[PDB]
């Protein structure tokens, strides 16, 4: 719709939160009142990581993604030292503060956070989008406690990497249902499954899928998590097999 | 070419301890690197297919290779025939 944004288009309110390359704020469009974050990076810190040519790739590709799930960008703007992109607000903060907070998630929440994130990934595999890099402090929370993926030689974090990319093979979209195992297990255990005290074990762990459960995970939780966790990519589900799996329908929410 | 091919050495002589072994090093066919990150720190590893003689004949082998290069920390992983 709007021709362009500029800084004076917004009423700028606490910040939300310090990143890499600089701080994100509470905002408000002017004219709707509607509530945003407006996220500042510094050009300068930007160059002095070479980050530049990803942020280019992020904004073009979080620009064409309209999901549910998937926080919006909804524009950007720059100046000499700065850009800026106007994002959804995300109310209630990340996953990984609400982990820390609680321990570990109910099965009930966790189903949900599953299904919203195999909806999530399967509109980017449609659009040939590959995340690669889910972990909680990726995912934030909406209004109603909805999740959105955030953040569209450096792999990854070690603990959430299969096999193929540890290993330095080829990969593809089967990543990304290695990242939902992870991801499940973290939410109902409180930790990843290959957690270790060196890298060298966790490395060890993950390339040979050795990992086990605590006794209070449900039969249901074992079965889904295990099918997502397998060491050849192909023998991973589709992600549509996730959505109908007997455990998400028993214990997921429908969208608010 | 430089440092990499010095990496292949060392991962060699540490297969020969860790499995009492004599292999030779003859040359590096291929290399790759990745980062990861662990906690607050970050790792590379090194992947090199390397030639080497088992008992005379040219054989081709993996290996993997952590390298803290600050540090000057490197340590074999794993060390595979192809
Ligand atoms: N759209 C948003 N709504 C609410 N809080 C946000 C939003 N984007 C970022 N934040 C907060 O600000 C922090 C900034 O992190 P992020 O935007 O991921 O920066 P970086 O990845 O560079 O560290 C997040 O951890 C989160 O707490
Ligand atoms: N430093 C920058 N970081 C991110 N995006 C930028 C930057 N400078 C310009 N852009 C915009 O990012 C997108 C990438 O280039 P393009 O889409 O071809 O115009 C466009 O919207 C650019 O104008
Ligand atoms: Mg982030």
């Amino acid at each position: 719709k709007k021709r362009q944004w500029a800084l004076e288009d917004f009423e700028i309110g606490r910040p939300l939160g310090k990143g890499k390359f600089g701080n994100v704020y509470l905002a408000r469009e002017k004219q709707s009142k509607f509530i945003l974050a407006l996220k500042v990076l510094f050009k300068a810190q930007l160059e002095k990581a070479g980050v530049e040519h990803q942020l280019r790739r992020e904004v073009e590709i979080q620009s064409h993604l309209r999901h549910p799930n998937i926080l919006r960008l909804y524009g950007y703007f720059h100046d000499a030292t700065r850009v800026y992109l106007i994002l959804e607000y995300a109310p209630l903060g990340t996953v990984y503060r609400e982990l820390q907070k609680l321990s570990k998630f109910d099965e009930q929440r966790t189903a949900t956070y599953i299904t919203e994130l195999a909806n999530a990934l399967s509109y980017c595999h449609s659009k040939r989008v590959i995340h690669r890099d889910i972990k909680p402090e990726n995912l934030l929370l909406g209004s109603a406690g909805e999740l959105k993926i955030a953040d569209f030689t450096l792999a990854g974090t070690l603990d959430y990497l299969p096999p193929e990319m540890i290993e330095g093979r080829m990969h593809d979209e089967k990543v990304d249902l290695w990242s939902l195992g992870v991801l499940c297990y973290e939410f109902l255990v409180g930790k990843p499954p290959f957690e270790a005290n060196t890298y060298q074990e966790t490395y060890k762990r993950i390339s040979r899928v050795e990992f086990t459960f605590p006794d209070f995970v449900t039969e249901g939780a074992r079965d889904l998590i295990s099918r997502l966790l397998k060491h050849n990519p192909s023998q991973r589900p589709m992600l549509r097999e996730v959505l109908e799996h007997p455990w998400i329908t028993a214990n997921s929410s429908k969208p608010s | 070419s430089l440092e990499i091919e010095e990496l292949a050495r060392f991962a060699v002589d540490e297969h020969n301890k860790k499995e009492n072994a004599l292999l030779e090093f003859v040359r590096v066919v291929k290399a790759k690197e990745q980062m990861f990150q662990w906690r607050v720190e970050f790792i590379t590893m090194y992947y090199l297919t390397l030639e080497a003689k088992d008992g005379g004949k040219k054989k081709l082998y993996e290996a993997k290779v952590w390298v803290k290069a600050a540090e000057n920390f490197k340590e074999l992983q794993e060390f595979k025939p192809v």
